[PDB]
C-alpha cells in the first residue's frame, strides 16, 4: 500500500499504545503482531529510524535484536546512539544495553565496548572480551581502555598465553605511550626546547621598557617556572632545570630551584616531575636527586612530582605507592599534603582498597591541619571517581560534620563537597539520596 | 517581537524543538525575574500610575510645533506656531528617533517642555501620484505585440520576480526602460500591465505636471517627486509625456526656456545625481521623443529603449477578439471585413470601433451588433 | 597571563586539555575530575592560587593527552599511511553512504587531530580495526588487495 | 509522527509570549511616544 500508509499507521499505533497504556484493558498481541510486519517492512527499506521511533513509542525495544541484518545495523546503531543523548537516565540505559546486544550479534566489539564503557558496566567489558577471539583486537580494545583511563585486570580464563598476557597488561600500562610521544616529536622535529623568554617574545615589548630596573619578582620567577614546564612537559629535556652546566662555573644546576621560596620551591620541584611525564625510570632517577634536600618543602615537590610521573602509568613494581607510603605518615603538613596529592593524582580512577584504607585515617584525624583534610578528600575522590562507594562519601560526610562554624569561612572548605562530588561524578539517580543526606548540613553551605 | 528568527530546520528534527525548549526556559527565567520586582517591591501599580503620573507631569494641553534643529542633551530649538522660536528641552518619553525639521514637537502647557512627537499622516507629493488600486487587468489584456512584455517583465518585475537570477550573473536590474511609440500606441495600456502585475509603489507624474508657473517650482517639484518615491519605498514612477518638457510652451510660467530646460536639468540630477537613490526603477513613455534632451537618454539615466509599433495585422486579430470578449455581436458581420480597413489602424482604433460599435447599437437599444453598425462606427472614428 | 601564556603553548602544540574522546561520545572521569578541581581553585583566586596553594595546578596533568593518531603495524611498530583529516560530519539520517570527514587533503603519519577533526584512511591497504581512527590504531594488512600496476 | 504535536505546542508558546509581555506594558500603540521603559 505504499510508504505513506506504513507511517501513518506508525503514528496511529504510537498514539493507540499512548492511550491503551493508559487503559490497561485492551489486548496486546494483535497489536505485537502489526508492530513486527511494520518493524520487517522497515528493516527491508531500509526506513530503518521510523522502525526505531515506532518501537520506542512502544517500548518493546527487544524485538529489534531479531530484525538486524548484517547491512542495516550501522545505521540503526548510530540512531540508536544519538537518540540515546537525548533520552533520560532510564531509557538511556535500557537503549544503551539493546544497542551493545545489537553490536554483539554483530560482532563489531569495538563499539560494543564503547557503549559499555558508556555504561560503567565491568561485566559488559568481561563478556565482550571473552566473546573475542582476535587477538589483535584485543589489543586495541586494551589501548582504548588505557586511553579511557579504566584499569582492567586480566584475568587468566581470559587468555591462555602468559606472554600475550603480560604484553596486553603493558598495553593497559600505556607503557608504550612515552615512545609514541617522542617518536611523534621526532618526526615534526620539536624536539629543542623552548625557553620561557622565547615565549615572551621580549624582543617586540621592549618599545616601552628600556626604562625599567631588572627587578626579579619571585611571582615572575614562579609565572616563568609554570610556563617553562608546561611547554616542555614529557620532552624529558630542559635548559632551565637539567641544562648542562656548560658555563665556567662548577656550581650545583639547583640555582634557580633556590630563587624561589617555600611554596615556590615546591612549585619548581614539581616541574621537574611535569618535565619526564610519562618516563618513570628517568623520572625517578632525576628526582632521586631532589629527594635528599634538607628542605621539606622540596621533598614535597619532589613526592607530587613523582606522583605526576607516574599519572596515567601503572608499572608492577608500585614505586609509588611505595615511595608515598612512608612520607604519608610525617608529621610536617607540606609532605603529607605533597604525598596524598602525589596518591591521588598517580591512582586516579583505580579505586584500590588499600588507598582507601590508609587515607580514611587520615580524614578522621582532628590533629591534621585544614589543608591536610581538605586535599585528602580531593585524592580520595580522584581515586574514587564514578564508583559511588558508601564508605568514601560517609567518611567526607563525618568530615563535614566535625568542622566548626569559622572553617567553613575559609575557601578550603569548598573544596571537601568537591570531592564528595568528584565520588559521585556521571552516576545520575545515586545523587538524590545524597543530596537529601548534605540537606542536613549547616546553611552556608548546604547550598 | 523578533525573538529569534532561526526557522532553517523547517521539518520534525530535534533541533527545532530544542530550539524552541530554550527560548521558552529563557521566557520563563525572565518572567520569574521580573516578577519578583513587584513582589518585593512593587511600591505602585505601574500600569495606571506611571501613565497617570506622565499625563500630569507632561503639560496636559499638548500644542502643535515643528522641531528645526537638533539638540542631544535635554534640550531643542524649535519655534513656535505663533512664530516665537523656543528652546524646549527633551522630555523622558523622547524617544528621540524622529529629530528631523518638520516634524512638529509637542511641548509641555504649564513649562512649555516636549511632551509629544507629531505623527504624521500627509505626503501630499506622494498622495498628488499614489496608486490606490490596480488599474487593469494581467499582462494577458494588454494583448498582441508582447515584445516588452518579456524586455519590460525582465526589466522591472524580473527584478522583483526572483532577485537571485541577476544576482547569481553578477548585475544590477537595467537602469531604466524609455517606451516610445506612435501616438496611441497603447504605452499607456503598457503602464496598466505594469500596476496590475506590479509588487512595489509605483507613482504616476503627468508629464506637463513637472513644469509649474512660478519661476524655481519645476525644479522642486522633481526634487520633491524624487524624494517622495525614494523615501516612501522601493517604487516604479512612470513620468508620461515626457515630450511636453519643452515641446509646449504656457504663458502661466514666469520662465520661458530656461524653466523647461532647468526642469529637464533637474529632473537628470534626480534620475543619477550624486548620492544612492536606493532601489528606485524608472519607467517613462513619449510619443516624441525627437525633441528629448539628449543627456537624459545617455545610458546611465534611461538605460533601456522600447519602441511600440502599430498593431500588426496579424496582431490587429487578438487585438479585436481581445477588446470584443464580452459584446453579445451578432454573427452576421466578420471582424476580418474591418481588420483591413484602415491602412494603418492603431491599437486605439480597435477600441474606438468596437466603442462606436456598442454606441450605435444602443441607440436602437438593440440586443446584439449588427455589420452596419460596425460600418458606420469606422467611417466615425477614422474619418472626422 | 604567563600561566595562560604557557597552556596556549602546551607540549608545543601536541598535548590537549580535551575530557571527551571518540567523537565527543566518551567522558573520561580522570580528566573531568582534574578539570573540576582547577576550576574550582581558580574560583577564589587570590585566596587559593595566588596564596600558598599554587600547586593546585597540577591537578590538570589528569586532563593533558597527547594530539597524536600513530598507526600501528600487527608487530606492533609504527607505520606511516596517509590519513584524510577534517571536521567530523553528522551522519545521521543522510541517504547512501556519506563521507565522515569534510576535507581532501591526506596526511602521512601522525596528523595533529584537531578538537571536531575526524579521521579516515585514505589506502584501502590497511583495514583499520578501530570505527574511529584516534591515538594507536593498529592496521591490518587487506588480503583482498591487489596491487594496480 | 507527531505533526500536531510540535505545531500545538509551538503556538501555545508563541501565544504565551504575547500574553506574558502584554502584563509588562508595550501595547497602547501611541503617535510618537516612547516605551514606559525608556521614561
Ligand atoms: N491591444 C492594444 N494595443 C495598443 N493600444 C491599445 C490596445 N487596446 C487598447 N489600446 C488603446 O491604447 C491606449 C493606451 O494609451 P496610449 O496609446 O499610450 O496613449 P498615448 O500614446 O496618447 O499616450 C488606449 O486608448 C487603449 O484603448
Amino acid at each position: 500500500w505504499g510508504h505513506e500508509y506504513v507511517r501513518n499507521l506508525a503514528g496511529e499505533i504510537a498514539q493507540e499504545y499512548s492511550k491503551q497504556h493508559q487503559n490497561e484493558e485492551a489486548p496486546f498481541d494483535d497489536l505485537m503482531d502489526l508492530v513486527q510486519q511494520i518493524i520487517a517492512f522497515h528493516m527491508k527499506h531500509n526506513a530503518e529510524p521510523e522502525a526505531v521511533d515506532l518501537l520506542m513509542e512502544v517500548e518493546d525495544l527487544d524485538l529489534l535484536q531479531e530484525h538486524v541484518d548484517e547491512k542495516n545495523y550501522k545505521r540503526t546503531c548510530l540512531y540508536l546512539t544519538a537518540a540515546a543523548k537525548y533520552l533520560a537516565s532510564p531509557d538511556d540505559m535500557l537503549v544503551l544495553d539493546i544497542a551493545h546486544s545489537i553490536y554483539m550479534k554483530c560482532e563489531e566489539y569495538p563499539s560494543a565496548l564503547q557503549v559499555s564503557l558508556v555504561l560503567d558496566n565491568l561485566q559488559y567489558v568481561k563478556h565482550i572480551f571473552t566473546s573475542c577471539n582476535d587477538l589483535l583486537r584485543k589489543k586495541q580494545f586494551c589501548y582504548i581502555l588505557a586511553r579511557h583511563g579504566v584499569l582492567f585486570e586480566l584475568d587468566d580464563n581470559m587468555v591462555l598465553d602468559d606472554d600475550e598476557r603480560e604484553q596486553m597488561q603493558d598495553i593497559i600500562n600505556n607503557y608504550k605511550l612515552s615512545e609514541g610521544y617522542l617518536t611523534l616529536a621526532r618526526d615534526i622535529e620539536v624536539m629543542e626546547a623552548k625557553s620561557p623568554e622565547d615565549i615572551y617574545k621580549a624582543h617586540l615589548l621592549d618599545g616601552r621598557a628600556s626604562a625599567g630596573a631588572t627587578v626579579d619578582s619571585a611571582r615572575q620567577n614562579l609565572a616563568a617556572t609554570f610556563v617553562n614546564a608546561f611547554v616542555n612537559a614529557g620532552f624529558g629535556q630542559d635548559k632551565l632545570m637539567t641544562g648542562p652546566a656548560d658555563s665556567s662555573s662548577g656550581s650545583s644546576s639547583g640555582n634557580w630551584l633556590f630563587k624561589n621560596k617555600e611554596h615556590g620551591k615546591t612549585s619548581a620541584a614539581a616541574s621537574l616531575g611535569m618535565i619526564l611525564l610519562w618516563d618513570v625510570d628517568s623520572g625517578l632517577a632525576q628526582l632521586d636527586k631532589y629527594f635528599h634536600s634538607t628542605d621539606n618543602h622540596v621533598i614535597a615537590g619532589a613526592l607530587l612530582g613523582v606522583g605526576i610521573v607516574n599519572c596515567g602509568v601503572k608499572n608492577d613494581c608500585d614505586p609509588a605507592l611505595a615511595l608515598l607510603s612512608d612520607y604519608v605518615d610525617k608529621e610536617d603538613p607540606a609532605i603529607r599534603i605533597g604525598a596524598i596529592m602525589g596518591l591521588g593524582i598517580s591512582y586516579a580512577n583505580t579505586q584500590n582498597e588499600q588507598l582507601r584504607s590508609k587515607l580514611t585515617p587520615i580524614l578522621g584525624d582532628t590533629n591534621a591541619s585544614l589543608d591536610v583534610i581538605a586535599f585528602t578528600a580531593i585524592s580520595l575522590g580522584l581515586v574514587f571517581v564514578g564508583s559511588c562507594n558508601e564508605e568514601v562519601a560517609q567518611a567526607i560526610i563525618f568530615a563535614l560534620m566535625d568542622r566548626s562554624e569559622a572553617d567553613l569561612g575559609e575557601p578550603l572548605a569548598r573544596l571537601l563537597p568537591l570531592g564528595l562530588g568528584l565520588l559521585y561524578l556521571g552516576k545520575q539517580e545515586s545523587v538524590e539520596a545524597t543530596a537529601e543526606v548534605s540537606k542536613t548540613f549547616n546553611e552556608k553551605i548546604r547550598k | 517581537a523578533a525573538r529569534i528568527p532561526t526557522v532553517t530546520p523547517l521539518t520534525k528534527c530535534k533541533l527545532r524543538l530544542l530550539k524552541l525548549e530554550r527560548i521558552k526556559d529563557y521566557l520563563l527565567m525572565e518572567e520569574e525575574f521580573v516578577a519578583n520586582q513587584e513582589r518585593l517591591k512593587p511600591q505602585e501599580e505601574k500600569t495606571e500610575e506611571d501613565r497617570s503620573k506622565v499625563d500630569d507631569i507632561r503639560g496636559s494641553p499638548m500644542s502643535v510645533g515643528s522641531l528645526e534643529e537638533l539638540i542631544d542633551e535635554n534640550h531643542a530649538i524649535v519655534s513656535s506656531s505663533v512664530g516665537p522660536e523656543y528652546y524646549v528641552s527633551i522630555m523622558s518619553f523622547v524617544d528621540k528617533d524622529q529629530l528631523e525639521p518638520g516634524c512638529s514637537i509637542l511641548m509641555h502647557n504649564k513649562v512649555l517642555s516636549v511632551v509629544g512627537l507629531l505623527q504624521d499622516e500627509v505626503d501630499p507629493m506622494v498622495s498628488v501620484m499614489k496608486v490606490e488600486k490596480a488599474p487593469l487587468e494581467s499582462y494577458a489584456d494588454i494583448g498582441g505585440l508582447d515584445p516588452q512584455i518579456q524586455e519590460i517583465k525582465e526589466a522591472v518585475e524580473l527584478p522583483l520576480t526572483h532577485p537571485e537570477l541577476y544576482e547569481d550573473i553578477g548585475i544590477k536590474p537595467p537602469k531604466g526602460v524609455i517606451l516610445y511609440g506612435e501616438p496611441g500606441t497603447g504605452k499607456t495600456l503598457l503602464a496598466k500591465a505594469v500596476a496590475n502585475s506590479t509588487s512595489a509603489t509605483f507613482l504616476r507624474v503627468v508629464g506637463s505636471e513637472l513644469i509649474q508657473k512660478y519661476l524655481g517650482d519645476g525644479p522642486k517639484l522633481v526634487r520633491e517627486l524624487f524624494r517622495v518615491a525614494d523615501d516612501l519605498s522601493p517604487s516604479i514612477v512612470f513620468i508620461d509625456e515626457i515630450d511636453a518638457v519643452g515641446t509646449k510652451r504656457y504663458d502661466a510660467h514666469s520662465g520661458g526656456e530656461r524653466e523647461i530646460q532647468r526642469t529637464m536639468l533637474e529632473l537628470l540630477n534626480q534620475l543619477d545625481g550624486f548620492d544612492s537613490r536606493g532601489d528606485v526603477k524608472v519607467i517613462l513613455a513619449t510619443n516624441k521623443i525627437e525633441s528629448l534632451d539628449p543627456a537624459l537618454l545617455r545610458p546611465g539615466r534611461i538605460d533601456r529603449k522600447i519602441e511600440f509599433p502599430l498593431p500588426d495585422i496579424k496582431t490587429r486579430r487578438r487585438i479585436f477578439t481581445i477588446h470584443t470578449s464580452k459584446m453579445t455581436l451578432s454573427d452576421d458581420v466578420n471582424l476580418e471585413e474591418f481588420v483591413m480597413t484602415k491602412d494603418e489602424f492603431s491599437g486605439a482604433d480597435i477600441k474606438a470601433i468596437c466603442t462606436e460599435a456598442g454606441l450605435l447599437a444602443l441607440r436602437e437599444r438593440r440586443m446584439k451588433v449588427t455589420h452596419t453598425d460596425f460600418k458606420k462606427a469606422k467611417e466615425k472614428v477614422m474619418f472626422k | 597571563v604567563r600561566i595562560a601564556q604557557g597552556l596556549v603553548h602546551m607540549g608545543k602544540g601536541l598535548l590537549t586539555l580535551n575530557p571527551y574522546h571518540s567523537d565527543r561520545f566518551l567522558l573520561s572521569p580522570s580528566a573531568h575530575a582534574g578539570l573540576v578541581i582547577m576550576l574550582h581553585a581558580c574560583l577564589d583566586m587570590k585566596a587559593i592560587i595566588l596564596g600558598k596553594y599554587h600547586y593546585m595546578l597540577y591537578f590538570l596533568v589528569l586532563a593533558m593527552q597527547p594530539r597524536m593518531l600513530l598507526t600501528v603495524d600487527e608487530n606492533l611498530k609504527p607505520l606511516s599511511v596517509p590519513v584524510r583529516v577534517g571536521q567530523a560530519v553528522d551522519v545521521v539520517g543522510q541517504a547512501g553512504r556519506p563521507k565522515t570527514i569534510t576535507g581532501f587533503q591526506t596526511h602521512s603519519t601522525p596528523v595533529l587531530l584537531s578538537a571536531g577533526d575526524r579521521a579516515e584512511l585514505a589506502t584501502e591497504k590497511y583495514i583499520p580495526l578501530s570505527s574511529i581512527l584516534e591515538g594507536f590504531v593498529i592496521l591490518k594488512e587487506n588480503p583482498e588487495y591487489r596491487e594496480e600496476h | 509522527p507527531y505533526s500536531a504535536s510540535i505545531k500545538k505546542v509551538e503556538k501555545e508558546i508563541k501565544d504565551m509570549s504575547k500574553k506574558v509581555n502584554d502584563l509588562i506594558g508595550i501595547k497602547e500603540s501611541d503617535t510618537g511616544l516612547a516605551a514606559p521603559s525608556q521614561w
